[PDB]
């Protein structure tokens, strides 16, 4: 039989890299090209973060450690104007190296929920030096991590333990959500993702909403709505590897004032899964299967993923 | 089609976007994604790049592609639809013309490279 998988959430929570999984864990990985054509995303992303950070000094009124930097700081623009795909110069290199290991850029680092920073930034920067050689072919965990922002609805086909999977990826932003009734008809199973990690995130489109709310109302809005009655909610509480490091530096009371509990992994991630959890008004009647994943780890959604299809099974 | 016309869109994509034919085959399929307000907003933004009339296109524009929950509501940040928003000039929708560039060539015209729509025509 066939089965119709959509993928939800708001912008950024991970619907895309949970596709990605698919194609490495049910259609033989990623080829040499394939990771090659994501070269000039792995830059752009790079490019981007450190000059996120950058912009953001002013706005927040910090200083770089050194003085000297003000030169590297206009020359990271100047080169990020010329230097363009799918190559890094070493002198762009040294630039967004020295900028780096700023402890001003750092301090600015550390205060990223003050304003729009890719999740991947510290993993790119932190490993430019691999990055930028010339001779660099992306691996599988750098694909992993890039940042594509996905627009529109985008359909996949693929297969395990004799079900035909037709995946649905959609665009997360609010501007999105309109076309998602175009793949609401017969809909098996939603795999609805919640990035754990952006507790003290505000949204990119409206910057007076925190992110975590706006997840929770849409998720109200999803898993109460009257035609996913037959049809499977999953939750993918996601982003629990940068939530367990989110949680010992910024308290969860950003997102929920009311929170009396501890800032460890284990209470607060519990915390946060009742929030959406108890959302649910069909209680009685509807069940709930939350998982805590990290899309861009292959064994932790090759477990997960093998998990929720014997729900489906067991469902049909 | 040709196909050297065709092969030539995978090297850039202002080569598909210049052509008339390639454009075509791409607003058929960011259609089949549901995207196509981004090649809409970008043609209108070329066909937009008199002040009275550049006065009038932008308001229509707006209506269009950036007013909250709009028809064809583009895929930009805040921080983009502000400055749109405050900023009846020719310069105007650069930023936001350049962020739907950006997000058809990074997200979309990949696929479209793939699809057997255009590995036929090549
Ligand atoms: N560290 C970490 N990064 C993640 C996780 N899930 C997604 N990301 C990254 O977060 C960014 C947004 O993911 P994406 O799937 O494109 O979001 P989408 O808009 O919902 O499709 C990408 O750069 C991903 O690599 C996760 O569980 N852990
Ligand atoms: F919801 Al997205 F890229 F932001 F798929
Ligand atoms: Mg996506």
């Amino acid at each position: 039989k066939e089965v119709k998988l959509l993928l939800l959430g708001a912008g950024e929570s991970g619907k895309s890299t949970i596709v990605k999984q698919m194609k490495i864990i049910h259609e033989d990985g990623y080829s040499e090209d394939e990771c090659k054509q994501y070269k000039v995303v792995v830059y752009s992303n790079t490019i981007q973060s450190i000059i996120a950070i950058i912009r953001a000094m002013g706005r927040l009124k910090i200083d770089f450690g050194e003085a000297a930097r003000a030169d590297d700081a206009r020359q990271l623009f100047v080169l990020a104007g010329s230097a363009e795909e799918g190559v890094m110069t070493p002198e762009l290199a040294g630039v967004i190296k020295r900028l780096w290991r700023d402890g001003g850029v750092q301090a600015c680092f550390s205060r990223s929920r003050e304003y729009q920073l890719n999740d991947s930034a510290s993993y790119y920067l932190n490993d430019l030096d691999r990055i930028s050689q010339s001779n660099y072919i992306p691996t599988q965990q750098d694909v992993l991590r890039t940042r594509v922002k996905t627009t529109g609805i985008v359909e996949t086909h693929f297969t395990f333990k004799d079900l035909y999977f037709k995946m649905f990826d959609v665009g997360g932003q609010r501007s999105e959500r309109k076309k998602w009734i175009h793949c609401f008809e017969g809909v098996t199973a939603i795999i609805f993702c919640v990035a754990l990690s952006d507790y003290d995130l505000v949204l990119a489109e409206d910057e007076e909403m925190n992110r975590m709310h706006e997840s929770m109302k849409l998720f109200d809005s999803i898993c109460n709505n009257k035609w996913f009655t037959e049809t499977s909610i999953i939750l993918f509480l996601n982003k629990k590897d940068l939530f367990e490091e989110k949680i010992k530096r910024s308290p969860l009371t950003i997102c929920y004032p009311e929170y009396t509990g501890s800032n460890t992994y284990e209470e607060a991630a519990a915390y946060i899964q009742c929030q959406f959890e108890d959302l649910n008004r069909r209680k009685d009647t509807k069940e709930i299967y939350t998982h805590f994943t990290c899309a861009t780890d292959t064994k932790n959604v090759q477990f997960v993923f093998d998990a929720v299809t014997d729900v489906i099974i067991k469902n049909n | 089609p040709s196909p050297e016309e065709a092969q030539l869109w995978s090297e850039a994509f202002d080569e598909l976007l210049a052509s008339k034919y390639g454009l075509a085959a791409f607003r058929a399929f960011l259609k089949s994604e549901f995207s196509e307000e981004n090649i809409e907003f970008w043609l209108a933004c070329e066909d937009f790049k008199s002040p009275q009339k550049l006065s009038s296109k932008a308001r229509k524009i707006y209506t269009d592609f950036i007013e909250k929950e709009a028809p064809k509501e583009i895929n930009i940040d805040f921080q983009t639809k502000t400055l749109i928003a405050q900023n009846a000039t020719s310069g105007c929708f650069t930023t936001a013309q350049k962020r739907v560039y950006s997000l058809m060539e990074n997200d979309s015209y990949p696929r479209f490279l793939k699809s057997e729509f255009y590995q036929d025509l090549c």
